[PDB]
């Protein structure tokens, strides 16, 4: 409560920087609180709604600020005061500060008691729906359902009228706004209001002339089905949800496979049955390539919620014959859209399925000419593991990783390298050491950098899961060999080794194995090795015990520093000093 | 105190790494020192190996970064850029300052060379000019770069076989030395010696011609070898003309051109490639395409 | 409390200014008039007195009462000049006060109207426009509608105090006396600036009702806009109201939005007007599929000509790359605004002539 530096924040909310005014904003809790309610209602207010930012940082921190003052300006019944600077906030061109707007304009409606909701919050929202401007209408349309609960009847039928003159808007944003907010005003509707309101409304918004309208139509069926009795379904919601899966826009077609489980749990298992399985049939041999995808991605989801009794026999009979289609989909994106989720379908359909009809198509796409379908597929084990032998899935497993880690593309090769050591837990370390050891050495000496490194980094997390005696035993000759490289990238890879390898081999397999060739490498005849001989010293000095520091290390390192090379000096010099040698 | 001003040349280096450029007087100050390291660096530069070269960036930072990628980090690995660095991209203003900002920290672990772009009548019409005023809000900024350009050397020598410069041969020059007697300290001229260096380009027809570009000579085969084998050459590296496969050997290998900007202005469609010279100066290419951004 | 942090808002303004000293001044200058009362003629002296530019002249007069009946006693003058000099502490607030409807604080199009009535009849490089004509209501707003494009930056359609205070608004009233070039002044009140503006109005105006649909905006710069876009002009994306939604025409004003805009795209105001458009289901990102919609045309419009354009996908790298958004999957208005080549991205998905 020392007040100067407030005065000082307070004045800083006008600063020709804004590093300043940001902070200043960032603090007006503490600067509300040095004041009181009060003055933080009769002066800091009224200072904040004129001020103009043009800041979207500013603005945003300013609209989350006020979202939080309610204690701050006197409670309850004082928290109409915040409703004029966060109207104006619900009113600027940038839409990202309107959002946030609305959102602190939700919080504080809690705290307006009924009566203050009729008197100050309802007018509010009223100005914004009727606005000149479709930017403030938009703002409008997230306001409704935290008023509609606790205001009278007579408020509740104009709020009502209000939100349907947004739904017909001659603004297409403005729709689409309403559209975004059906299923959640219709949560706190009267179920009667609902049926008679909402459905038309609904309805309207999935027939509209723009798609970005009708999309929002599919979200809206997921809410308004869950409020919805079961037997009121098929009347209700089933024909505009039947419309929307075979919407003209494949964007419209595309939400309902996006929403598809969603819609799965709101509309039960008995309409998912009859009506869902021929419409998920339909999407996924949709004639655009996206909604396939979309769909293929959610075939485990959906199986898997399908109910007991019919659950093995629908997707026999219905769904797999469209999944082994989907496998031979002319689209990459598809197919692997597929094979990240199909073997999923494992467990729910147990051993004897999985091996006749699930085995052959695991395969096929393990064959793939698409990397990123076989990769896909080798990242989605943990499941078929749990039904058959991970292990009986070797032999067909090896040929693929060994194709994937020498593709022409680097990038395929880093995504095979990232899921190594994954595939090194599930297979074991037996498996490893015999057949994929030599893969993973032989990316250290990749053409490209970013593989030598990403490979260099594998080896930390490979010693993390099998120790640092496998690696005493398996990998560190390896890396030392390579010391002897005649091509310095090369070398230089040795010291990147013993860099990552050093975290967690112990200080006796480091001091013992693997800092003499370091020190060795100190001789190198190329500057680059030399000055990396440094870097490392200093890297795993800390792993170093101090007597092997200040006997064998400093030596080394005051040596360096008399190099004929600039670099190798200065960075000899900042080992020496950061260990403490100097 | 050069202890600080190291730390502070890092902490330069990582902000360009994320792709934001120093202020003016950052921009002046580092010119100023890099003036000073250019000033006692010959018009034949020695380099030794081993040592990665690479042809034009022309503002692909997003492409630079790549190609940092492929061929590791500075300083871990020795660089020798072609030039035209400045141009055509939408970030010469960052890709120029990194690499002066590297060779100001690591100025025995990086080469730059001029290119026919590093000069003030080029970068007026090709968007070096104006991405800098765009930037900066006025002139300096430009006039700091192009007068440090001057500076830039014309051509490299690794280990006395592999003769690198941005353009190719002129029928002024015979020998390294009438290339060491140049005045290079001076805007590139519309003819002569040091343009041919910068713009001439090699070709299928025999003896010397006229470049279809309008500066600098075309030169065949036999003059290539002539030059070589007067001056105990093995090839000679260059830059400046696009190839779709990144590099490209001609002349019988006399010559190899590297070519270090990929999908050339998102229209061209070419693989990028560098060229690491080994400890032994063996060489070996690696291509690549542009990296993604996605999103 | 009370005392370290002192008062800090102000309601009135703040600050120090001798007002018995500007109204004996005022007094003795009416002093010189037939039964000291002020003429327009008079009010150049009477603006001096007060310390105003002299193209302040107009409002002084009209703020006054004067227009009734062309002439304002001393006392009247005075009455009102000692209330702004009492309640205005600088020129944003006088101006404003001077010119507004009582009670507002803000500006609306028409209070600008009496100011720039003066303008037109007072300023030697506007004499041949003095006559009551087409032209001469045409370049009054015209101006105006330049003067709301610059100063009023909220879109109101209410100037502020503020947003006067930020503008370079009264420093041009100023200049007014200094230059007798009217077209040296760029920002509000060129007459070459207005006349372009008004001729490539006219000639899309065939009938001459003050009124534009989509295949006149459609013929401008020889179709240079493209179709998609054309459209959104007419889709309350850029205009108050529902007039324009549900006529599919705009007036002479917004015209003037639409073709300043067109004219100058890396300008806040425009690249919000832009931004509005691309900006299909208003979320405030252009996403993937907003930009297709628009690209597509450019294709089709680039084929027509044996151009062969980018595909999608080479195009949208670039302008990833060009505009460099904050965050991954998003294009928003600050990133447009941030980028500085906000102009090239727009071109590229609307405007054939330009982007070549
Ligand atoms: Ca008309
Ligand atoms: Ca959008
Ligand atoms: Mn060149
Ligand atoms: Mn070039």
């Amino acid at each position: 409560m020392s007040l100067y530096p407030i005065a000082v924040l307070i004045d800083e909310l006008r600063n020709e920087d804004v590093q300043l005014r940001l902070n200043s904003i960032k603090k007006l809790s503490t600067i509300a609180l040095a004041l009181g309610v009060e003055r933080t209602r009769s002066e800091l207010l009224p200072f904040l709604t004129d001020t103009i930012y043009d800041e979207d940082e500013v603005l945003l921190a300013l609209a989350e600020q006020l979202g939080t003052f309610t204690t701050l300006v006197g409670g309850p019944e004082y928290v109409h005061c915040l409703l004029p600077p966060l109207e104006s906030l619900a009113t600027v061109e940038e839409t990202v500060v309107r959002d946030k707007a609305v959102e602190s304009l939700r919080a504080i409606s809690h705290e307006h008691s009924p009566s203050d909701l009729e008197a100050h919050f309802v007018p509010l929202v009223k100005r914004l729906a009727g606005g000149d401007w479709f930017t403030s209408r938009t703002s409008a349309c997230g306001l409704f359902s935290v008023c509609y609960p606790r205001v009278s009847s007579a408020v509740k039928a104009e709020l009502r009228q209000y939100f349907r003159n947004l739904c017909s808007d001659d603004t297409p944003m403005v729709r689409r706004a309403a559209a975004s907010k059906l299923g959640e005003f219709a949560k706190v509707l009267e179920l009667d209001n609902v049926k008679s309101e909402i459905i038309p409304m609904f309805s309207n918004l999935a027939s509209d002339e723009q798609d970005s309208v009708r999309l929002l139509a599919v979200e809206a069926c997921v809410n308004i089905a869950q409020l919805l009795p079961q037997e009121d379904l098929e009347a209700l919601v089933m024909p505009t949800l039947r419309q929307a899966a075979e919407d003209k826009s494949w964007r419209v077609r595309y939400m309902v496979a996006d929403k598809f489980t969603e819609l799965q749990k709101a509309v039960g298992p008995e309409i998912t049955k009859t009506d869902l399985v021929p419409a998920f049939q339909n999407l996924m041999k949709d004639c655009e390539a996206e909604v396939r995808a979309a769909a293929s991605h959610k075939v485990k989801e959906f199986c898997e919620n399908l109910s007991a009794d019919c659950r093995e026999n629908v997707i026999m009979s219905q769904i797999l014959p469209c999944i082994k289609e989907l496998v031979s989909d002319a689209n990459q994106h598809v197919k692997s859209a597929l094979a990240s989720v199909i073997m999923g379908l494992s467990p729910i359909l147990g051993k004897d399925n999985t091996i006749e009809h699930l085995l052959p198509l695991f395969l096929a796409q393990l064959k793939d000419e698409c990397p990123e379908v076989r990769l896909n597929i080798i990242s989605n084990l943990d499941c078929v593991n749990e039904v058959i032998g991970i292990r009986q899935l070797s032999q067909s497993l090896l040929p693929a990783i060994v194709e994937l880690a020498e593709d022409a593309k680097w990038r395929v090769r880093l995504a095979i390298i990232e899921y190594m050591p994954l595939l090194a837990g599930q297979l074991g370390v037996e498996f490893f050491d015999e057949k994929l050891n030599s893969l993973c050495m032989a990316w250290l000496v990749d053409h490209v950098y970013a593989i030598r490194e990403a490979a260099t980094s594998n080896l930390k997390k490979l010693v993390e899961k099998f120790g640092k005696e496998w690696a005493h035993a398996t990998i560190i000759p390896k890396v030392l060999a390579m010391s002897g490289d005649p091509n310095y990238l090369h070398r230089m890879t040795t010291l990147f080794c013993i860099n990552v390898l050093s975290e967690v081999c112990g200080q006796d397999i480091t001091t013992k194995h693997m800092l003499p060739t370091v020190l060795r490498m100190a001789g190198d005849p190329v500057a680059n090795v030399r000055f990396n001989v440094a870097k490392s010293l200093q890297k795993i000095g800390p792993i170093l015990d101090n007597s092997t520091l200040q006997s064998e290390v400093k030596p080394i390192l005051e040596k360096l520093t008399q190099d004929q090379d600039v670099d190798v000096k200065y960075f000899a010099q900042e080992a020496l000093t950061v260990l403490s040698l100097a | 105190d050069e202890k600080v001003f190291t730390k502070e040349l890092d902490q330069w280096i990582e902000q360009l790494n994320e792709c934001k450029q120093l202020s003016e007087s950052q921009v002046k100050s580092l010119c100023e020192k890099a003036k000073e390291i250019l000033t006692k660096e010959s018009n034949v530069q020695e380099v030794r190996c081993p040592v990665t070269v690479c042809g034009d960036v022309h503002g692909q930072f997003h492409d630079l970064m790549e190609l940092f990628r492929i061929g590791g980090k500075s300083p871990d690995t020795n660089y020798l850029f072609m030039g035209d660095y400045v141009d055509r991209g939408y970030y010469s203003v960052e890709t120029v300052t990194l690499l002066v900002a590297l060779k100001v920290r690591y100025r025995e672990r990086i080469t730059i060379l001029r290119g026919n772009h590093e000069s003030r009548q080029i970068t007026q019409v090709y968007g070096f000019y104006d991405e800098c005023l765009r930037k900066y809000g006025n002139a300096n900024v430009w006039k700091y770069f192009t007068d440090l350009f001057d500076y830039l050397p014309l051509t490299a020598l690794v280990d006395g076989q592999i003769f690198c410069l941005h353009g190719g041969l002129s029928p002024s020059i015979d020998t390294l030395d009438h290339i060491r007697a140049l005045d290079r300290l001076q805007e590139v001229p519309h003819e002569g010696p040091m343009c041919d260096l910068l713009w001439s380009d090699p070709d299928d027809r025999g003896g010397w011609g006229i470049s279809p570009r309008g500066a600098g000579y075309t030169f065949g085969q036999d003059i290539s070898e002539t030059f070589n084998h007067a001056n105990g050459l093995t090839l000679v590296s260059r830059a400046h003309q696009l190839v779709m496969e990144g590099y490209n050997w001609c002349h019988d290998r006399n010559v190899v051109t590297i070519f270090s900007a990929p999908n050339y202005c998102y229209r061209c469609g070419n693989q990028a490639a560098i060229m690491e010279l080994d400890d032994t100066l063996k060489y070996s290419f690696l291509q690549f395409d542009p990296a993604p951004r996605r999103g | 409390s009370s005392q370290s942090i002192p008062t800090f808002y102000f309601p009135r303004g703040r600050p120090s200014v001798n007002v018995d000293a500007v109204i004996s001044k005022i007094e003795s200058t009416f002093a010189r008039f037939p039964h000291e009362r002020a003429t327009m003629d008079d009010m150049g002296l009477v603006a001096k007195a007060c310390g105003c530019p002299l193209y302040w002249k107009g409002p002084l007069f009209y703020g006054a009462g004067g227009e009734r009946t062309g002439s304002v006693s001393v006392h009247k003058f005075v009455a009102m000049w000692r209330k702004i000099l009492q309640n205005c502490h600088d020129d944003a607030a006088k101006f404003v006060h001077l010119l507004m409807s009582p009670g507002c604080n803000y500006l609306v199009q028409e209070d600008f109207v009496p100011f720039l009535q003066d303008v037109v009849n007072t300023h030697p490089g506007l004499s041949f426009l003095k006559e009551a004509s087409e032209f001469h209501s045409r370049y009054i707003t015209t101006v105006i509608q330049r003067i709301f494009y610059a100063v009023n930056r909220s879109w109101s359609g209410r100037i502020t105090c503020a947003e006067l205070r930020r503008s370079s608004f009264l420093q041009n009233v100023a200049l007014l006396e200094e230059e007798a070039d009217i077209n040296q002044l760029t920002e509000f009140f060129s007459y070459e600036h207005f006349y372009v503006i008004y001729c490539k109005f006219w000639e899309l105006d065939t009938d001459h009702d003050l009124l534009i649909d989509a295949d006149d905006l459609a013929r401008h710069n020889d179709h240079a806009l493209s179709t998609k876009m054309i459209d959104r002009i007419f889709s309350g994306a850029v205009t108050r109201g529902r007039k324009v939604q549900k006529e599919g025409k705009i007036s002479y004003a917004d015209f003037v939005w639409f073709l300043i805009s067109e004219e100058d795209k890396k300008t806040p105001t425009s690249i919000e007007y832009w931004f509005r458009c691309m900006d299909l289901d208003g979320d405030g990102a252009l996403s993937m599929f907003e930009l297709e919609y628009f690209y597509e045309e450019q294709c089709r419009r680039l084929d027509s000509m044996a151009i062969e354009a980018l595909p999608f996908q080479d195009c949208l790298c670039q302008m990833l790359d060009l505009v460099k958004p904050r965050t991954e999957g998003k294009i928003t208005l600050q990133d447009l605004k941030r980028c500085k080549l906000a102009n090239v991205f727009f071109d590229t998905f609307f405007n054939i002539e330009k982007y070549l």
